[PDB]
């Protein structure tokens, strides 16, 4: 009975347009991604491994 | 009777349906690719009894915390490559490890239904309100810690008071997987009946649930941004789903990968999702444009659990072959 | 200055010395999980192999609440307290009707070293995900009630399908399975006596025949081991043995048992090294 | 013409010795998880062997092809040594993995607790430490030296070693035929175990080739090394009896042991896995 109630919780949610929410989360990942080792590693004297 | 849960199933799959307007991949084609992406073990971090389960990056990033079913937890300082803490567990076999975000207290689940919460500057305290086995523990400050269970009721003790503060159950499967967010609000927990919701905290009701795979779910984890998460199935397809969508925004899948799926991680910016599995290797594939970017298969055992630092400098990667290797 | 290098040092020595004093201790204990069927009486021989009073009333009570027995079908007041002429249909009804307390009336072990150390322990999921984790136990005890046809798909079907999840699950892909036919004697008892014969319940009874007690319960205890061993039989190419050996109600050698079986576990897996034999 | 066409033949033995026991020597340190159980005294034999293969093989080829030993006279008695040595590793080491193999089988829940790392280091030191007494008499002492082609110690072309009958027959002894002995004695005892598992699984299951696969272990090791030694305690009674040219041939034929060395020694998917990054 909690899952027609849970169903019901979930039956009105706010939501984002797929286009809006791809567009968004590319541009989280394009102007964040400078930062990133990993993308591009640094030096072995600025990382502490190498 | 039960069909107009049935009729509101069917509500909810048309909204997802119609409100998806482009696909991914259509918009990410554009995107420049990152390229062929070569790691290698800048250490070479081993040392242990027996096969590992668990692995967690300190918050500081210079430590880590790795746990072993030989029942010996112990503390491993990267930078030095030398053992920081070996804290043995009262519990024979072990499942789970967190570590704090103060660095205070190092936490160490079990697979004898109970968990304990060790502290560095000694056991603390032992919680054991859930039933089953403790599948992950990660706790956001010294005060409230989450752990997910066998008993399909993932809830959020008091370290203070000891006691179940709040309980989010009705999750149709064993929970196998909890991941926070950094924004420490709202939490994603995916459970072996391939039903991946997200809770939250305060609220105790599962204000999302998503069911886009067909095995059971292994592992989750957040982007960086908290507005999207990962997950990857017993099968071998992992899917990413968009919580403002409420959909599977894209699924990273290979036709040569057919074994199973036993860790997913992000990475600082999000863009390289490293994805572990049981075939020996970890393979790195493009958030973005979903295609598989470079691969390394270091281990030589199945890989159980990988995590990236929060500064990002470096990953790292379990191994049931007692040997984890810190790739760069 | 440089001497907190030096002191991790010290303390990655010390924690490394401790350690490898554990290792030879590990390496020398044998590990053995220990999954049994409910009412299958797997901790009955785990009693063999190793205040009280409330226990008994409280399995007395357990099998007065299944005596549950009247739903499943003067002194319906004095059993509305509770909760004789009706325990005997009950009794006969329990068959049916799941009864754990006989009628009649992570859990660890730490077993006799003996020759050498053994720690067996034991782990009710339906999906059983926990199994996958343990690929280095030596060998599983695998306890299985013989006299579960009249109980109950019958039971002693379900727990044929327990070698279906534990052999196909490829994670124990190099684990022996060590299986006990417990309550042998009381296998035999309904046996025996004139009852519903297992042909009811497994219908290729009467067309297996005794391989190369009377002969009633002899045929009898051969056939739910032939049907184990055709299980085990296929996909085996070695690494995995099944240990069929009958175990009776009360017999001390069980344990000396499992570590002469144990010996050959160790054995027969050295020996697939090396493709010697 | 027929010279240069031996050496052909002989120049490909050399070649075939040093990548034989390398490519087992180098996998058993590229890896780490063959590196420390087992393999240890793999790598050992492999060691023996590349020394036997890389330095003492070479030389006589030099020794029968060449017209005599352009080398200086004491390292002609220093090859003798550094040969003697490596041929005195190989056997002991075989003995020493076929005690591994017996220890392990005809005394389990024993074998992992007892064998240590560094238990494995002291058994592997002191086979060289014995193959050391057997070398330092012929360098270091000159017990070694036998009036039979005398000079031939003295002179600076021929280095054909001329030894005392007493030391040949004791080193014969310590490095063939006392191995020989626990070699036999421990695999026999084996093949017993064996036998008695197969039978057991016969009776417990209603529906050999582990004499086959045992029988390649032991006879290769003794076709390639009995007609040897055989020879060598031989000539030291009866001088007369031995042909000089045969008993460099039988000598080539033990060296050629070592060569085959490896694939009686790993052969399995751990040495495919090897040549799984090699490829
Ligand atoms: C060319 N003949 C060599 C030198 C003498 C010698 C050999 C092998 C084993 C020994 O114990 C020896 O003393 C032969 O490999």
């Amino acid at each position: 009975r909690k899952l027609v109630e849970q169903l019901k919780m979930e039956a009105n949610i706010d939501r984002i347009k797929v286009s809006k929410a791809a567009a968004d989360l590319m541009a989280y990942c394009e102007a964040h991604a400078k930062e990133d080792p990993l993308l591009t590693p640094v030096p072995a004297s600025e990382n502490p491994f190498r | 009777l039960r069909q107009e849960a049935e009729q509101l199933k069917n509500q909810i799959r048309d909204a997802r349906k119609a409100c998806a307007d482009a696909t991914l991949s259509q918009i990410t084609n554009n995107i420049d690719p990152v390229g062929r992406i070569q790691m290698r073990t800048r250490r070479t971090l081993r040392g242990h009894l027996a096969k590992i389960y668990a692995m967690h990056w300190g918050t500081d990033s210079r430590l880590l915390v790795s746990a072993s079913q030989d029942g010996k937890l112990i503390i491993w300082d990267s930078y030095t490559t030398n053992k920081v803490h070996a804290i043995p567990l009262r519990s024979s076999w072990v499942m789970t490890c967190a570590y704090a975000p103060s660095g205070n207290y190092v936490a160490c689940g079990g697979l004898d239904n109970i968990c304990s919460i060790y502290n560095l500057k000694r056991v603390s305290r032992e919680l054991a309100g859930h039933t089953g086995y403790l599948s992950c523990c990660r706790f956001l400050d010294d005060n409230q810690i989450v752990t997910s269970s066998g008993d399909t009721t993932c809830a959020l003790w008091d370290i203070e008071t000891g006691q179940q503060t709040t309980t989010f159950t009705g999750h149709t499967g064993d929970v196998m997987s909890l991941s926070l967010a950094p924004d420490t609000r709202l939490f994603v927990s995916g459970a072996c009946d391939a039903s991946a919701k997200l809770w939250d905290v305060r609220e105790g009701m599962c204000r999302q649930t998503f069911t886009g795979h067909e095995s059971d779910i292994n592992a989750i984890c957040f982007f960086p941004n908290g507005n999207a998460f990962a997950t990857g199935s017993d099968d071998a397809t992992c899917r990413l789903f968009d919580l403002r969508a409420d959909q599977e925004l894209m699924t990273y899948s290979h036709d040569n990968i057919i074994c199973g799926i036993t860790s997913v991680s992000f990475s600082k910016s999000g863009r390289l999702l490293l994805a572990g599995y049981d075939d020996f290797n970890c393979n790195v594939w493009d958030a973005l444009k979903a295609d598989r970017a470079g691969v390394l298969a270091g281990h030589d055992n199945r890989v159980s659990c990988l995590g990236v630092t929060d500064d990002g400098m470096a990953v790292a990667t379990g191994s049931w072959d007692s040997f984890l290797k810190i790739w760069n | 200055q440089r001497n907190e290098e030096k002191a991790q040092r010290e303390a990655n020595k010390k924690i490394e010395k401790q350690l490898q004093k554990d290792k030879q201790v590990y390496r020398a204990t044998h590990r053995l999980l220990l999954l049994g069927a409910g009412e299958s009486g797997k901790s009955t021989i785990v009693k063999q192999m190793r205040a009280t009073k409330q226990d008994i009333k409280n399995n007395l009570k357990e099998a007065i609440e299944t005596i549950a027995a009247m739903s499943n079908l003067e002194n319906q007041f004095r059993v509305d307290y509770i909760l004789d002429e009706g325990v005997r249909a009950c009794y006969e009804r329990s068959n049916e009707y799941q009864l754990i307390d006989c009628a009649q009336y992570i859990f660890e072990t730490k077993f006799q070293v003996d020759k050498v150390n053994f720690h067996m322990f034991d782990v009710r999921d339906e999906r059983r995900k926990w199994i996958q984790c343990f690929n280095d136990v030596t060998a599983i005890i695998f306890v299985v009630a013989s006299s579960s046809y009249n109980m109950v798909t019958n039971r002693l079907q379900e727990a044929l399908n327990l070698f279906k999840s534990i052999w196909n699950n490829r994670w124990l892909r190099t684990i022996s399975v060590i299986l006990f036919l417990n309550k042998q004697d009381l296998l035999a008892e309904k046996v025996l006596a004139g009852k519903s014969k297992i042909e009811d319940y497994f219908p290729e009874f009467a067309r297996y025949t005794t391989p190369e007690e009377d002969p009633r319960v002899t045929r009898a205890k051969y056939f739910i081991r032939d049907e184990f061993l055709r299980i085990s039989t296929a996909s085996g190419d070695g690494r995995h043995y099944c240990y069929p050996h009958f175990t009776c109600a009360v017999d001390t050698e069980n344990i000396r048992r499992v570590f002469n079986d144990c010996r050959d576990i160790i054995q027969r897996m050295h020996l697939r090294q090396y493709e010697l034999l | 013409v027929w010279v240069v066409g031996m050496g052909i033949v002989m120049s490909l033995i050399v070649l075939a010795i040093v990548f034989g026991n390398v490519l087992v020597i180098t996998a058993i340190a590229k890896f780490e998880r063959l590196q420390t159980v087992t393999n240890y005294f793999i790598t050992s034999l492999a060691c023996a062997d590349l020394v036997m293969g890389l330095a003492v093989v070479p030389f006589g080829a030099a020794h029968i092809l060449t017209k005599t030993w352009t080398f200086g006279n004491f390292w002609c008695e220093f090859w003798t040594s550094i040969d003697v040595l490596c041929v005195t590793a190989s056997i002991e080491t075989l003995c020493v993995i076929a005690v591994d193999r017996y220890f392990a089988i005809t005394s389990p829940f024993k074998y992992q607790s007892l064998l240590t790392k560094n238990k494995a280091r002291v058994i592997i030191l002191m086979v060289w430490i014995v193959s050391g007494l057997t070398s330092f008499l012929p360098i270091q002492m000159h017990w070694y030296r036998a009036q039979e082609a005398i000079n031939c110690y003295a002179e600076e072309t021929c280095c054909d070693f001329f030894t005392n009958q007493a030391y040949a027959i004791a080193s014969s002894i310590v490095s063939f035929y006392v191995p020989l002995v626990i070699m036999v004695f421990v695999y026999s005892r084996v093949f017993q175990e064996a036998k008695r598992q197969l039978q057991k699984i016969d009776k417990s299951e209603g529906r050999h080739k582990a004499l086959k696969t045992l029988g390649i272990i032991m006879g290769t090791f003794t076709l390639c090394w009995l007609p040897f030694f055989i020879v060598n305690i031989v000539h030291v009674i009866q001088d007369n009896l031995i042909r000089k040219e045969v008993y460099i041939l039988l000598n080539w034929i033990g060296y050629v042991n070592s060569g085959f060395n490896p694939l009686i020694y790993c052969r399995s998917p751990d040495f495919r896995i090897a040549f799984q990054e090699l490829l």
